[PDB]
């Protein structure tokens, strides 16, 4: 009976995220001495350099979180994150420039990564 | 004189406040421009009285309750975000969720 | 992974089966379908999604399917639905509803509604968004009634007016060409959308004619200036000619005929009925009964409007005021008393509940209320809610069925009327944007941000010396879509064919966009959506009581409403 | 005859070796030099010594070296000097800085700066002259901010905007063609000069440079739309093609990078380094060490400044609020967080002083106030005489030195930084007459009289309906200079040179003063008057501690300022 | 607050309401735009505190006598009309001849 | 009420020294725009009243002391000056050097 203006009665669930993508976890560690926080939708492959990771894993995908929130590493931490498959027509372009057309050249980006010190290419 | 813009508009701020309080003390619940008025010149006078920023985010938790206000207004106010000179310059108070 | 329903609405607005309440009313909106992909939401902010090779694309010139304006997680309520949406905008027109974002990395983008470099964003999570409402009975009194208009989600002006000439403050009337030229020149000052009545009285078609073609965008036949067989039909036949709408206000005393007089001087042709229950004006007591007939496209104004314990005694000397008459004189007296019945008031509530009257309006400054046009609609419907039910065609324990019927009301069915819908009243693609952004706490009180050709003309806003927007005072104010020459691009002055084709604008240095009036005369009350019901309404000229299908239509009125004293200073 | 030094100020203002005080600071400033000849002071009124045959010439024409404003007696604050002298505008620009009057019967009048028919008097004895306020960090937000601005003296606002759209309630940016084009012709109703930035976000240059093209000033990088190495990149290649300045706030979230690596995208470039301290913005917690580099042009935003016991607690909410954050995601809290740190405010105090920070700005309404630029730079030098003592360098018990490196930092130096400085930003012959009057008493808290192009704008008068206008209420006031089509040609509207080039201000039909950005990519911190420090700047990752020299840049906060309680209502 | 134009407006009776009051309580006889403002003032705030219109049509008429008002005041008024939210929204008050 | 608009400004006089008569009375010591609204409304009140200009001249210095001010207000204030309708029409009050 009290009435609250403008406010919601939700309906019953819940709603899944990026349903119907590939999912992939991996371990990613800060080894740097400044606290690093990352997007739910950049290329992970193009993160900051100084994140160690399995750069390969990153490529063609992004944080497995709701849009518009973010993964922050403190100065030496290590965490697992999930990482989702990007979508649309699968082309990254800009950010740090490692991809800049399809994600499935995976040779190319890897071999501009390394040049550039992105660490955790193997 | 010589008032600013700023100084002006908030004029009316004290003015609203004050026309609230008179409702209040006849007996009305409030309503939801009545009680941002007065919980906004009290933030105002807090600072012209020379109370630091944190000191009015707390007392501005408790200038109304709920039995002051109508249905539904505590509800309505989330915020209430006031500017005044205190001793140290402008100042920006926010207070969250006022009235429980 | 997956979000709770509670959740999700907070960070990005409701979603299917999500019902909203409307400000502090009984009603309650359903969310009826998403166009978003789950996870590819488009949200604007630090670490947000719409940032450069993410949700912005990095690649594309604004011509290459790049937006203007993007307004985020919309709760788009309006005749065509009630659903979420991303709404893009580009050069000053919606042109995308769907979903918004990069085609590089997201799902389910919309083709034309790519983030680019050029596209500003407008965070729309938690509003609902409606188109601007038109007003189609504007008498142009006090400029100052513009900002009371954008401030309750008013976008249009029809009417007229020379300012507070008794004539004006009588009727929506700018007379002749000289004043018509006078008030579009006026007009580029106003930043609403306007267009211009002329006077439809003469017995001759060419004084009735030459205001057509000055810049009028439609007539205005009103029984202060004689409202008589011969200057109905001589409008009507101006009308038909040049696709302009007429609206009446007829014989209320019944001096020249009755009702069914003024239907055979009309003879079938589409007509705009004002105040169709005739407190406004009107042949006495029997004027709503227009409402029933096929060629008649009838509105309501806002005093009446709901049915309330006070509004009979507010009305006697506001009418005597409105026109010109003296309480010294007994037959004016008599005339102003035959206009206020709460019998027809009733029915009226009644009468939009089921679709027999299609449109609101306010009757600005000439009894009426400029700034409560929206806000009055929704009251009814809550009233209505309350006394009747929900309507037998709801489901979910939702109000939508109810809320397009009322939404089309100030929206999309005077925008038909006024022969504008072709650039005005819905949210729909190909049309001016014209938004309003309402908090659901607020809705049909006070607008928070009114956009008006793809940019923000008022809005809600707070100290313009602080920190932030955000910190008291936060009133009504006008922004940079009403300041220089983008005003002149912001808003439409709409216009007859005939002065268009004669070069009306460049002869008076108009720097306002110009919107063609057409398709006036081949409409009729079939064409108001969610409003198109005919009927035989049989008014009983000694009691007063109006019936519909062999039923009285009556109800009771309240002591209270909603969206009133938890929301006004005074 | 001789006259006492006492009541020479009184009469004709303070003369060589004379000290003022800066409203109820501590700082006192010295008369340097005087321009006038001592019994030939320009002066005007009932018995006085402009008149015709007298101080007026009444022989020569306009065009034969007579001006059409003098100001009279000036007591000049600027970073080429403190000094006392006449000065004339002809054309709406300063023609003369020296002895005005008439060469007929007066020594050492200036040959430009004859009194004639043509010449309007403005008494500026008492009062200190400055040249108008530059702020190059402004939010279009609400158009209510141009008086906020124009009362604390400031005449030229760059950034950029639609209204209070979350972009630019975000960020500085007008973004795209088609925002461009409606935010100049709103500027052409704006009593104040403007310059826009584009969007500087990109991978590619055609989205980036067709802003520019479009009549863009300049560009920002946001963080909030990805300031990522490739927008960097992009913008300052389109940057140094245009010849505009590039601003950029950086990725506090270090997403793509930490600050040696912004610093490696910009490869040497010329940028503009919005609020270099980080509170409003950039790469976390050392984003303050970019004031250090040679291509750097560091600008502080006001509300760090100075630093107060108050200024931490009211920072997070601002934040949250500007950057459209939400209070329940950790990580939108911590992103906040990151960007409050005492001992970065402490050291920028400390930076402003040692002229290692060159620039204030405002950031007005998305964390920063219209109208404290000024306010604010006096505060911050009246803290610092207090905390470190009178500056090595000066001279007579005098502030001079510390005045002229603070003068700079919201005159000449983002006037430099801008590439408008052959129109704007400091008391020179050549350049458009924006001047501000102050009271001495009222130095940098409210304005007596704005000129904009040699006629007020702006001005704290009394009662208009009074016998005299210095009755209450004395008031900000838009003055002639705003009225009709003179905001036209007392306002600068200023662009890039292709969009100059391409006719965009025809196109569009502006009829404002079209300014030419220009010389923004051959400058460097070197270019910056009284603030050209270039240093190693440490700070600590662990502890924030900031070093310069091997020493740790620290002072307290304080309890009180001056031009505060004393002035003002609120 | 949301103030809308009319609220703005309105502020501006209640405050002349209020100088007009100050200037009774010291033995003035009031004039024309104090005896209005004062009328006008009762009017607004009996809507708020939720009188009907008819109450306030017949309330008004008891504000102020003759005896409150310089010579020929009551004469200049024929009526006062103020419209203000009631429960039931917006409604016109209209007063007749308030001074006799 | 007819208002015109020096009428509406000076509403706004009223205000602020009314807002600042409430700072002094709970213990403030008043600045330079809280003063000088005192001052000006004590002026237009006194010609409502009915005083001549000479008298407001001469009570206009002894409305504030410098005790009741801030360091500095009583040497900022070189004069105040007001116009208001007096029994004989519109006047201006100089009032000289009003706080010693
Ligand atoms: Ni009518
Ligand atoms: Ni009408
Ligand atoms: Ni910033
Ligand atoms: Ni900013």
């Amino acid at each position: 009976n009290y009435i609250v203006p403008g406010e919601y009665r939700v309906a019953e669930g819940e709603i899944e995220i990026n349903a119907g993508r590939e999912k992939t976890t991996i371990r990613v560690s800060n080894t740097g001495d400044r606290p690093i926080q990352v997007g739910s939708h950049i290329h992970f492959v193009e993160v900051n350099k100084e994140l160690l990771f399995d750069r390969a894993e990153g490529i063609g995908r992004r944080l497995n979180i709701p849009s518009g929130t973010a993964a922050r590493f403190e100065p030496g931490e290590e965490m697992e994150v999930e990482l989702t498959e990007l979508g649309g027509n699968r082309e990254v372009f800009g950010i740090s420039d490692l991809t800049n057309g399809s994600v499935d050249n995976k040779e190319l980006i890897l071999q501009r990564a390394k040049e550039l010190g992105y660490k955790g290419v193997e | 004189m010589h008032l600013n813009p700023a100084e002006k508009e908030k004029l009316q701020i004290f003015l609203a406040s004050e026309l609230a309080l008179k409702r209040k003390a006849r007996g009305l619940k409030l309503n939801y421009p009545e009680a941002v008025a007065i919980i906004t010149s009290f933030i105002m006078e807090g600072a012209r009285d020379g109370k630091t920023v944190a000191m009015l985010m707390e007392e501005g938790k408790h200038v109304l309750t709920r039995d002051d206000v109508m249905e539904g207004v505590p509800e309505m106010i989330d915020d209430i975000q006031a500017e005044a000179t205190f001793p140290d310059g402008t100042k920006l108070v926010t207070v969250h969720n006022p009235i429980s | 992974m997956k979000i709770n329903r509670q959740q999700y609405a907070e960070s990005y607005g409701p979603t299917v089966g999500d019902q909203v309440r409307l400000a502090d009313t009984d009603l309650w909106i359903e969310v009826e379908k998403d166009y978003t992909t789950y996870g590819d939401e488009a949200n604007f902010g630090g670490g947000k999604v719409l940032r450069e090779g993410m949700g912005e694309n990095g690649t594309y010139t604004r011509t290459e399917n790049v937006l203007d304006l993007l307004l985020t997680n919309a709760l788009i309520l309006d005749y065509t639905g009630i659903y979420k949406a991303d709404i893009g905008v580009k050069d000053g027109y919606i042109v995308g509803i769907g979903k918004g974002g990069n085609p590089d990395i997201m799902d389910g983008v919309t083709p034309n509604m790519i983030v680019g470099t050029a596209t500003e964003v407008i965070a729309a999570e938690g509003k609902i968004v409606t188109a601007g409402g038109i007003d189609t009975h504007v008498h142009f009194i006090n400029p100052d009634q513009v900002d009371v208009a954008l401030a309750n989600g008013i976008t249009t002006l029809f009417g007229g007016g020379t300012g507070p000439a008794e004539g004006s403050k009588a009727t929506t009337v700018t007379p002749g060409p000289w004043n018509i030229e006078k008030m579009l020149k006026s007009t580029e000052g106003l930043p609403i959308n306007v267009g211009i009545l002329g006077k439809g009285h003469g017995s001759s078609i060419a004084p009735i004619m030459e205001q057509i073609d000055a810049g009028a965008a439609g007539l205005k036949i009103h029984e202060d200036w004689g409202a008589t067989p011969a200057s109905i039909d001589r409008s009507l036949t101006v009308a038909d000619e040049a696709d302009v709408q007429v609206a009446i206000h007829s014989d209320t005393l019944n001096e020249a005929g009755f009702l069914e007089d003024t239907l055979r001087a009309i003879n079938g042709r589409v007509i705009h009925s004002f105040h169709v229950e005739g407190a406004g004006g009107g042949h006495a007591p029997d004027i709503m009964a227009m409402a029933g007939h096929p060629n008649v496209l009838p509105s309501s104004t806002n005093p009446t409007r709901p049915f309330t314990v006070n509004t009979i005694d507010e009305h006697l000397d506001m009418l005597m005021v409105c026109h010109h008459l003296k309480q010294n004189i007994p037959e004016d007296v008599a005339f102003a008393d035959s206009r206020i019945r709460p019998e027809t008031i009733a029915a009226e509530d009644i009468l939009h509940d089921l679709g027999i009257i299609s449109m609101m309006s306010t009757d600005a400054l000439a009894m009426g209320r400029a700034g409560e046009m929206v806000l009055r609609t929704w009251q009814t419907a809550d009233k209505m809610k309350k006394q009747r039910g929900p309507l037998a065609e709801e489901k979910n324990g939702s109000d939508n069925f109810r809320a397009k019927r009322y939404v089309s009301k100030y929206t999309i069915n005077p925008a038909i009327a006024q022969g504008i819908a072709h650039e005005v009243g819905s949210i729909e693609e190909g049309k001016f944007a014209d938004l309003v952004l309402w908090e659901p706490k607020f809705f049909g009180v006070k607008a928070d941000r009114v956009i008006k050709g793809g940019i923000i003309a008022y809005a809600q806003i707070g100290d313009p010396s602080a920190s932030i927007p955000t910190p008291q005072p936060v009133m009504g104010r006008r922004m940079y879509g009403t300041v220089g020459d983008l005003i002149h691009d912001t808003n439409i002055t709409f216009m007859s064919k005939s002065s268009i084709q004669q070069g009306v604008p460049a002869k008076l240095g108009l720097k306002r966009r110009i919107g063609t009036v057409k398709n006036c005369r081949n409409i009729g009350k079939k064409d108001m959506k969610w409003n198109d019901v005919t009927t035989d309404i049989d008014i009983n000229p000694e009691t007063y009581e109006v019936k519909v299908d062999g039923e009285v239509l009556t109800c009771e009125p309240v002591k209270e409403l909603p969206m009133a004293q938890r929301y006004f200073l005074f």
